[PDB]
């Protein structure tokens, strides 16, 4: 199978200080892109039988379909992408080692005998669902969470880079990871951070994307999306907001609710279907996590459940220096009175009480945010307990 | 104090004022990298599929176009009642997939001994007219139906469930092992029991133990398989792996995760045929079923009722021997000390599943490499058990 | 040759064609069409066809042969919603309800006077009313009062009752609250009748389960259909209910219902007119106490009199006599407005 | 994105999340300037008589929407149109604040004699 | 082409179909078939281009009644009950005595018992003697349960019961079987009690088909149900 | 007239997305709901001008690419647009000064000037 | 043989004269005429129509489609039962045969007297007391179409099922003028609405205000008496009890 195609990746500038080493790095990477693209193009301008007959035996135009049986090397039971299924044969120029349940068939429009194979079809949904450009989060933009870093990393990395501590150990490597914690902890930024720093294909998923409205699109659609990552091989799957699929299981009355059930036993087959050996590996997140299907997250199937806290006193410190580490603050400026107050702020709240601190600033036509800024921005960005004097 | 909207005055120092020298050329440099990026992407583009084509050594042109004019296309359909055909009415009712439905003749190539109801028959695409019977041919090395003739798991594998091991053992091996006691005892042979118990409770893996143990081989049906996609001609599934098993010597049918079957048209078919091969089939063959789900009572009524599945073994969640049996059990195949202290583990874990004592020493496992050790210690194994189960209190009111 | 040219183009124009939404100009001359067959097509729109009725989602008539786009209809002709037709319209007028002078002209004032005279409205210079809440004791006029709007207005009036909303499939509900305010608004100075709008517009609350959330949905969808961001003009919605204090406040406001009308129980002289408005087709009574039937104290609804007149009817065919006299009127009172209570004793 | 609502307290905390919805904008009822801002907004339309006082009309109006100051300025309006006439005075206005703010009080005094 | 029969029209009957490829359409003339029995609902052989109804075809399953299984062959002789010798004879009397001999019945100017019921400790052999009198009178038996009709939903009324009864009498030697007690917010029992009695009163004169309507207890009582004809046998 | 009315008697063309070009002269377009065909180019359109997912035009029955249409939007979301300005003014806005300064801080300031 | 059947649809709107939107029923939707020969006055919208299958005209009009549970309802025999075989009615007997009855037999004297025929009644009292007897007597002799309902068995789990089996009941006896609903157990949709309630409890009070507004609503009910037996009429709604 072809390797893993990752992201694009260009190469990450570190001063970031707007200084002259900035426009040398810049520079440079614009160089090397410009000689990129000269090379590309004067070889598009340097240098310039059976196929056509094969071409004219084809027909025009061409149907795809997925094969689904074989019955004898010159017969097969290929389905339309409508729903319909015939008894088809297959015409010699077909390579046959390719046929395997599951492919793209190409079909002709007249008697669809197969006349070819497609070996990329990935219809638009999970071509786009596909990571091209990485995100610019880097495991440097996230503060705290060391621990949930370091578990997502021993099971998303560490058997993508060196693996023979594993069997070493003769344990499996953790077959797919389930982040839970309140809205706004870091789970999607962690999964930003694995795909910045990952070697392996990373496939984003909404998880409410995957129901379709035709029936038989969910679980196609599913099993198309993990054919990809194992053929994408290694790959990694994020399946974000799970609990739009997988809440609890019960029995089902109306056609959409059976698809639905349908389309998460589709899921939870495939991801049954590859061994945990396999370098294709699932990540979901979730807010929800106690309406989820207690089989989803069965230790035979998501063995992992990193858990994220609301950050503590030091992470809210490291969150607030990484969020306020590109603004030009004045020297009286605490920061210490904000992650004093006992609140829920999460790493969501503190971007956002940056934010408003910067339009506060704004506000008084200067540049540099100052402490008052920061006290009346906290007070505008958090939003609504015990009464006062009960618990003293 | 009210909030003074900014001024196209104030937008224009703010915009300049304090600024690196180098922030215009910073910008400029960054937009030309995207443009550029842009730009490759484009001037990339036009990837050639290069669809499967064979090397030419492999065409035989002329007859491609001859089968493409002469070879007609059969749409695949399912069949129905057979509507009394008995060569007076020689008509069924066949399910055209999401086409449609329709009543259709037989072919000349064609018998009405090959057709009946059910199976995967080819239909023309004019009179629709039933042209080749297709049997799935199903022997699903593709998917489920293990089909493991001896299970690598042991009789010494399996810890914890002793009572459970002795009831299986009875049940599916007196019978199997001892006949004639059974046939002096004037009693029919136990036609099958349901191991029913909460899910990871092991009793698979106590079935395949027995199976290692019969030598006879170990079959394992999954039910959503066909729920999903491969739904229909399950019917035809059961009949053909029933009949191989018959071909097969002395076999140990196994069904789990059967509650998605049993809790229904092509389901109810599957039952129906299934009850064909238990109670048509003599109940004297050496194919016992091993019936295990979680659920006691969603199986069918009409299953369990004598002269079928005749007893249920119940099985629990290990005890503090069982727990400390698997432990071992899990940790011979990992790289640990020899002092490991498995009955303080088994204690640390009290009502967990099996699967959940793999869970904990795979994250001992995962806790030995996290501190980059070749070898597990006792402090791993407690905090993957800390960590694992329970997902002050009872430190500082009890003692 | 260019009048058999015209011909030929108005020949194109014939029937049966198949109808289809205009997704979205391409050319002058061509479009992209989605046919009601379940399918979108790239097809070319006629010369004819004037443009600035060549609307994105509007219903346009396809070639059947061709999938041309050969016509365009009116904007919301096949709603699913259905007006009020000639014949449907009920017979009942404003002289046929007694009393209710002040009920009648608050439902006028916001429902009738600015269709007929909006110059009124805007010499004034005050919006009029677009929306009234009819609520009250139950069988005092309301329905009544709108059968008889419906009777004197030259409007589109569409009839629906609350419980008609709430739909068996998700969505439908709100989707059909969005066309029926999508016909009233796409037709003339329009009147939607919302009978029983309480069986939907409750008051909101911390909904638990679908069903529940799936009502509030089909409320929010009327009041943002009401008094949302794209405005509504010359569509008065009038909406009866018997117990206004559990609809929702923001169902309760002005711009929304700008006037909540109450029908109490008839008083005295609501009592008297009412009496005589439907005592008016019936026989001569003799010379009974009718104005004492009226004076008597009781709190009985005009469908109550209407009850006692219809029973007076009753008792006269049973006896056989045509002229009602006081015997069985009065055996018609007490048995209509009896108000058994047999209550034990220590309650009171 | 610009959102609205009326029971924010239900919204759920993963769409309500900064980030997701930052400066979430409160509504409250005007005060009596912003009441008297909208009477004017609202009564610019009409023919107002010399010796309007619109600022005792606001104070009349005690926690009172905008929308119910549009409706108090359009059953001032009718006030005017019932009479035949064009202009509109005090004492319609005051008839339309009686009318439009109208609502129903705790009929029974025990019940409302519970608290002190 | 195989149609589903919506309904028959006057006009000289006309009906609507909704064939196979989901589609409804309306004959003016019902094909080349005979036109009286023509259930609605039955399924049509229609012309794949004309769509004129050439012939009908046998019904088809209504899928709980596939689900509801025959087991035709019982296999009991009254030597596997035993020790219920008065209640079998009771059994005997009040169901298969008067099927063959309702012409005493009709004599006396009387309808016979349309449907038994029994009582008692569950496990004292209701179903076996269900099964056979089914056996000895070779009857169609149906298990209809009892708790499980409690739940599915609003709807286990008039769609399963009325399923369990109605194609029940065309292969009918037959015997439906009520099981454990049953109850006999709370109102989705008091339909499937309303259908129980709107649909067994609704019987059929020579009641070729009969109803076995075992429970667990006595305390629970519905006097609609206890009454004559449709539960007044009592063993 | 004649022109008109011989171009409209010829099939109108499916539309259809193109998930990717094949190869210089084969296109892979899927088409609801017939299904995903690989439809070549003909004269007149340059394959490079075909970009992966984007809507075009497919003969009567050969299914040859002859048009780029523009991007699919379907008619349910493209009506959100606010083709028609409603006519509401701040100058029709009586308080909600601070309001309307604070949404005009997030709706306004990012868009015209992210600079600052 | 020569017959070549017909597509059906519904009627949307009236275009003009002779061009009718029609939709067919699970399919598309067209701008069809009629047949040359044909009453075009009558042709409303939402009328179910029969359209040729090859020119797509009007061919023929159709009788409203009539719901399941309601075919069922309706096609019940009522068993011809005489006015003998009640009993010890003779007041309430004769009060219902006037109030039912004599609005089916001679409507012009209820014209010259000066009333409108009362709409329909309740018969209430203990189970056993054969007020279905007395109703399915009734419907025997005046040997019109009859709708014996049971209510509890027009409520559904689905939430909008209900009042639209009660609405499609309705519009089945405005179509079979005349007829007689008899909806027995009314106390079960029928029930003095109250606030808070399970959703269930509300959909109920739904379905009660949709069988108010069907019974006395803008839409005049003619020649449709309706009969309703319940064993609780305390529990019955006041708007429901009223007159
Ligand atoms: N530990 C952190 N350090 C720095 N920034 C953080 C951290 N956690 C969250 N943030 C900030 O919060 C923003 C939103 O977080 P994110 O998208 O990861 O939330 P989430 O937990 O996945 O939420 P949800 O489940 O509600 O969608 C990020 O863009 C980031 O700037
Ligand atoms: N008694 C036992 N001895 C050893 N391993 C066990 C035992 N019970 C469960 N397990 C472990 O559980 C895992 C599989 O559980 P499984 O048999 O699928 O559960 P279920 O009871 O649901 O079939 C295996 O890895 C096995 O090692
Ligand atoms: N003002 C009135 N004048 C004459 N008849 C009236 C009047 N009010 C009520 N009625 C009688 O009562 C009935 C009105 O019922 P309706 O208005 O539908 O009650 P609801 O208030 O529940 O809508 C009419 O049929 C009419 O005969
Ligand atoms: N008198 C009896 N003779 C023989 N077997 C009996 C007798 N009574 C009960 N049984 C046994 O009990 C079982 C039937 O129980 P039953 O009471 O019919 O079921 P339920 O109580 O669930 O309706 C059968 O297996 C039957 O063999
Ligand atoms: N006058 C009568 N009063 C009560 N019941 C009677 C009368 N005449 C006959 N019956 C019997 O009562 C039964 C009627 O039941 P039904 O009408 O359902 O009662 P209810 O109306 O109370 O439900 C008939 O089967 C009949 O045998
Ligand atoms: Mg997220
Ligand atoms: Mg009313």
């Amino acid at each position: 199978t072809k390797g893993p195609d990752a992201a694009s990746k260009l190469p990450l500038v570190t001063p970031h200080t707007q200084c002259r080493l900035k426009l040398l790095k810049l520079e440079r990477i614009k160089d090397y892109l410009l000689m990129e693209e000269e090379f590309i193009r004067n070889q598009e301008q340097m240098k310039p039988e059976e196929r056509s007959k094969v071409d004219d035996l084809r027909g025009t135009p061409m149907s795809v379909g997925t094969l689904e049986e074989i019955i004898d090397d010159n017969h097969a039971i290929v389905s339309t992408s409508v729903g319909s299924e015939h008894y088809v044969s297959i015409l010699s120029f077909v390579d046959k080692d390719l046929l395997e349940p599951g492919c793209s068939v190409l079909l002709n429009h007249k008697v669809h005998a197969v006349i070819g194979v497609l070996m990329d079809d990935t219809d638009p949904l999970v071509t786009v669902m596909k990571v091209e450009k990485a995100p610019q989060e880097t495991y440097a933009d996230i503060g705290g969470l060391d621990n949930q870093i370091q578990e997502i990393k021993e099971s998303v990395e560490l058997p993508l880079t060196h693996p023979e501590y594993y069997e070493e150990m003769g344990i499996k490597p953790p077959k797919g990871v389930i982040l839970y914690g309140p809205p706004g902890t870091g789970k999607t930024l962690l999964a930003k951070a694995v795909a910045n720093q990952t070697s392996a294909t990373f496939l984003r998923v909404v998880g409410s994307e995957l129901i379709q409205k035709y029936l038989g699109d969910g679980p196609k659609l599913v099993r198309e999306l993990f054919r990809v990552a194992e053929e994408h091989a290694p790959s990694i799957v994020f399946i974000d907001e799970i609990d739009a699929i997988g809440t609890k299981r019960y029995d089902s009355n109306s056609g959409g609710e059976r698809e639905i059930q349908r389309t998460m036993l589709e899921l939870l087959n495939q991801l049954d279907g590859f061994d945990s050996r396999g370098d294709v590996k699932v990540i979901m997140a979730t807010n929800r996590i106690e309406t989820l299907d207690p089989a989803l997250i069965r230790p035979g199937r998501i063995d992992r459940k990193i858990e994220f806290p609301l950050p503590d006193e030091k992470t809210k410190k490291r969150i607030f220096q990484i969020h306020t580490s590109r603004m030009t603050l004045a020297d009286d400026v605490t920061l210490d009175d904000l992650i004093m107050a006992k609140d829920d702020l999460s790493g969501a709240d503190i971007k956002a009480i940056c934010t408003e601190a910067g339009l506060m600033a704004l506000r008084e036509r200067r540049m540099k945010v100052t402490n008052e800024d920061f006290k009346k921005s906290k007070e505008n960005v958090l939003y609504k307990g015990t009464p006062e004097g009960l618990y003293l | 104090k009210p909030i003074r909207a900014l001024d196209e005055g104030d937008i224009a120092l703010l915009k300049t004022y304090g600024q690196s020298t180098y922030s215009r050329q910073i910008k400029q440099v960054e937009d030309d990298i995207q443009q550029l990026l842009k730009k490759i992407n484009e001037l990339t583009g036009i990837k050639e599929s290069d669809t499967g084509l064979a090397p030419p050594a492999l065409w035989d042109l002329a007859a491609d176009k001859q089968t493409l004019q002469s070879e007609q296309p059969l749409q695949v359909a399912r069949c129905t009642k057979i509507i009394n055909a008995d060569s007076e009415d020689p008509k069924y009712i066949i399910n055209v997939k999401q086409f449609a439905k329709f009543v259709v003749d037989l072919s000349d190539q064609v018998a009405p001994t090959d057709i009946e109801e059910g199976m995967r028959v080819g239909v023309d695409r004019n009179k629709y007219q039933i042209h080749i019977p297709l049997p799935p041919k199903i022997d699903p090395t593709v998917t489920m139906m293990q089909v493991e003739e001896k299970p690598d798991v042991t009789y010494s594998d399996v810890g914890g469930c002793k009572e459970q091991i002795e009831k299986l053992r009875e049940v599916v091996e007196t019978p199997l092992l001892h006949p004639e006691r059974f046939v002096n005892l004037g009693i029919e042979p136990p036609k099958g029991v349901l191991l029913f118990g909460p899910p990871g409770t092991g009793k698979t893996l106590c079935a395949r133990a027995v199976a290692n143990r019969t030598d006879a081989c170990f079959i394992r049906v999954i039910g959503s398989e066909l729920v999903q996609k491969y739904v229909g001609e399950g019917a035809r599934m059961v009949r053909e792996l029933f009949e191989m098993a018959r071909t097969k010597k002395a076999c140990l049918i196994f069904f789990d995760e059967i509650d998605a079957i049993g809790g229904d048209n092509e389901v109810q078919r599957t039952m129906l045929e299934l009850i064909n091969q238990l109670d048509g089939f003599d109940p004297r063959g050496n194919i016992k079923v091993l019936m295990a789900t979680n659920r006691p009572d969603t199986l069918d009524p009409a299953l369990m009722r004598p002269g079928r599945l005749d007893r249920k073994i119940e099985f629990s969640l290990p005890d503090l021997e069982g727990r400390t049996h698997i432990f071992k059990i899990h940790a011979r195949s990992m790289s640990v000390e020899r002092d490991i202290r498995f009955e303080l583990l088994a204690r640390l874990c009290p009502n967990s599943t099996g699967a959940e004592i793999r869970s904990v020493c795979t994250e001992a496992g995962m806790f030995a490499i996290r501190a980059r050790r070749k070898i597990a210690t006792e402090k791993d194994f407690l905090e993957a058990v800390n960590k694992v189960i329970k997902s002050t209190p009872r430190y500082m009111t009890y003692n | 040759e260019f009048l058999h040219a015209q011909e030929e183009v108005k020949r194109i124009q014939s029937i049966p064609l198949v109808i289809g939404q205009f997704l979205e100009a391409v050319d002058q001359n061509t479009a992209i069409v989605g046919s009601t067959t379940g399918s979108n097509y790239y097809v070319r729109i006629l010369s004819t066809i004037d443009r600035e009725l060549l609307k994105p989602n509007a219903s346009v008539a396809l070639h059947k042969h061709s999938n041309a786009l050969v016509d365009v209809l009116p904007p919301e002709a096949d709603s699913s919603i259905m007006m009020l037709t000639s014949d449907q319209k009920p017979d009942v007028m404003y002289a046929d309800i007694g009393g209710m002078d002040i009920q009648k002209q608050e439902v006028r004032e916001a429902v009738e006077l600015p269709l007929t005279h909006f110059e009124l409205y805007k010499q004034i210079g005050i919006d009029p009313p677009r929306g009234v809440l009819m609520y009250g004791p139950p069988g005092c006029g309301k329905t009544m009062l709108a059968k008889a709007v419906a009777h004197h207005t030259t409007a589109a009036f569409i009839r629906v009752v609350g419980s008609e909303f709430v739909q068996k499939y998700l969505g439908e509900g709100p989707r059909m609250v969005r066309d029926v305010f999508r016909l009233a608004k796409e037709n003339a100075p329009a009147i939607i009748f919302i009978d029983e709008i309480d069986a939907i517009a409750t008051k909101r609350f911390d909904a638990q389960t679908g069903a529940d959330r799936e009502v509030q949905r089909i409320l929010l969808e009327l009041l943002n259909q009401m008094d949302g961001f794209d405005q509504n003009v010359n569509v008065k919605v009038i909406m009866a209910t018997n117990r206004a204090d559990t609809l929702d406040p923001a169902l309760l406001r002005p711009g929304r219902l700008d006037r909540k009308i109450e029908f109490p129980l008839p008083d005295r002289r609501q009592k008297r007119l009412i009496f005589s408005t439907i005592t008016s087709k019936m026989n001569l009574s003799e010379e009974v106490d009718l104005e004492d039937y009226v004076a008597r104290p009781d709190k009985i609804s005009g469908a109550d009199i209407n009850s006692i007149c219809q029973e007076s009817g009753m008792l006269a065919v049973r006896e056989n006599r045509y002229i009602v006299l006081a015997k069985d009127f009065e055996k018609a009172y007490k048995t209509v407005i009896k108000k058994d209570e047999q209550e034990h004793e220590f309650y009171k | 994105v610009i959102m609205a609502t009326n029971r924010i307290d239900i919204l759920d905390s993963a769409l309500l999340r900064p980030g997701r919805i930052d400066r979430k904008i409160e509504f409250p009822p005007p005060n009596e300037e912003a009441r008297l801002d909208i009477l004017k907004i609202h009564s610019r339309k009409m023919n107002l008589t010399r010796g309007i006082n619109l600022r005792k009309i606001a104070e009349l109006m005690p926690g009172a929407s905008g929308a119910e100051v549009k409706g108090v300025c359009t059953e001032a309006g009718m006030y005017a149109l019932r009479e035949r006439r064009v202009h509109v005075t005090q004492e319609d206005f005051e008839m339309a604040v009686a009318k439009v703010m109208q609502k129903d009080s705790e009929k029974n005094m025990s019940i409302k004699k519970l608290w002190k | 082409l195989v149609s589903n029969v919506i309904e028959l029209l006057d006009v000289g009957k006309c009906a609507v179909i909704k064939t196979s490829t989901r589609q409804t359409y309306f004959l003016p003339v019902i094909g080349l078939v005979d036109a009286e029995k023509l259930k609605p609902g039955d399924l049509v052989g229609v012309n794949k281009d004309s769509y004129l109804i050439l012939e009908t075809l046998p019904t088809e399953y209504d899928s709980r009644v596939k689900a509801m299984e025959v087991d035709e062959r019982p296999t009991e002789q009254y030597s596997d009950i035993g020790g219920l010798d008065k209640q079998i004879q009771e059994l005997v009397e009040a169901i298969v005595l008067p099927m063959n001999h309702k012409e005493k019945f009709e004599n006396l100017g009387i309808q016979p018992p349309k449907g038994v019921l029994m009582y008692g400790p569950p496990g004292t052999g209701k179903t076996l003697l269900a099964r056979a009198c089914a056996a000895q009178t070779k009857a169609t038996f149906l298990k209809l349960a009892g708790p499980q009709l409690v739940q599915m939903f609003i709807g286990d009324g008039a769609k399963l019961v009325r399923d369990a009864f109605a194609l029940a009498k065309e292969k009918a030697p037959s015997i439906i079987f009520i099981d454990e007690l049953d109850a006999i917010g709370d109102r989705e029992v008091q339909r499937t009690m309303l259908e129980l009695l709107n649909q067994l009163d609704g019987f059929q004169p020579n009641t070729q088909v009969k109803v076995i309507a075992a429970t667990n207890r006595v305390d629970i009582l519905d006097p609609a149900l206890l009454r004559s004809g449709r539960l007044d046998r009592k063993i | 007239l004649r022109e008109e009315l011989q171009l409209l008697q010829e099939q109108g063309s499916y539309v259809g997305e193109v998930v990717r070009a094949m190869d210089k002269k084969k296109v892979l377009v899927k088409v609801h709901p017939e299904g995903k065909f690989v439809v070549d180019v003909d004269k007149n359109i340059d394959i490079n001008d075909v970009t992966p997912n984007c809507r075009v035009a497919l003969r009567n029955d050969s299914y040859t690419l002859h048009k780029i249409l523009p991007n699919k939007v379907d008619p349910l979301v493209s009506l959100m647009m606010v083709e028609k300005v409603p006519d509401s003014t701040y100058e029709m806005i009586g308080g909600l000064d601070k309001q309307i300064k604070e949404i005009k801080e997030v709706i306004e300031l990012p868009v015209k000037h992210p600079e600052l | 043989l020569q017959s070549v059947g017909q597509i059906v649809g519904e009627v949307l709107k009236q275009l003009t004269e002779e061009k009718f939107i029609v939709k067919a029923t699970n399919g598309p939707r067209y701008v069809v005429g009629c047949r040359r020969q044909l009453d075009k006055s009558k042709l409303k919208p939402g009328t179910r129509v029969a359209l040729d299958m090859t020119t797509l005209t009007i061919m023929r009009y159709l009788p409203r489609e009539v719901d399941p549970l309601v075919y069922n309802m309706s096609h019940e025999d009522p068993g011809n039962v005489s006015y003998s075989e009640i009993g010890g009615l003779s007041e309430q007997i004769r009060e219902l045969r006037e109030v039912i009855e004599l609005p089916l037999t001679n409507p012009e004297l209820f014209q010259r007297v000066g009333i409108i025929p009362p709409k329909g009644c309740l018969l209430y009292g203990p189970p056993g007391t054969g007020k279905t007897l007395l109703a399915r007597a009734v419907a025997s002799q005046l040997d019109c179409n009859f709708l014996k309902v049971v209510s509890s068995s027009i409520v559904d789990k689905y939430i909008g099922e209900s009042a639209r089996l009660i609405r499609e009941m309705f519009n089945y006896a405005r179509d079979h003028q005349p007829c007689i609903i008899f909806m027995d157990e009314i106390d079960a949709i029928g029930g003095r609405r109250f606030s808070e309630g399970t959703s269930a409890d509300r959909e109920i009070q739904r379905t009660l205000m949709e069988l108010l507004n069907q019974m006395d609503g803008f839409d005049t009910l003619h020649r449709v008496k309706m009969i309703m037996a319940t064993n609780r009429p305390d529990t019955l709604d006041p708007a429901l009890l009223r007159p």
